[PDB]
């Protein structure tokens, strides 16, 4: 028990020396575009994208 | 004396149209503004 306590104490005391880590960034696109176009002067003709 | 029966298709390549084609009056309809629910989707995704 005393060995466990002293090990815990020395570990929890020895942390301040270093403090740093990494990072990351993402770039994402989502497309859900359902577009409609009319053949102008011919409304019957039409195109869906 | 002739007596027989036949049944024929309406050759939809040539005929079979000549109707309203319910695609239209609905495709030119709200399909754009209804799609514009991307606003609401972005709103919910922001808090998601």
């Amino acid at each position: 028990v005393v060995d466990w306590f002293v090990n815990f104490g020395d570990v929890i005391a020895g942390f301040t020396g270093g403090y740093s880590d990494d990072s990351g960034a993402t770039a994402s696109w989502r497309f859900d575009d359902k577009k409609v176009f009319h053949l102008k002067n011919i409304p019957s003709a039409m195109v869906i994208v | 004396d002739i007596n027989f029966y036949t049944r024929q298709v309406i050759d939809p390549r040539l005929c079979g149209g000549l109707a309203f084609s319910p695609k239209l009056n609905l495709f030119r309809y709200l399909d754009a503004m209804s799609l514009s629910w991307n606003r609401s989707r972005l709103k919910i995704s922001r808090a998601t």
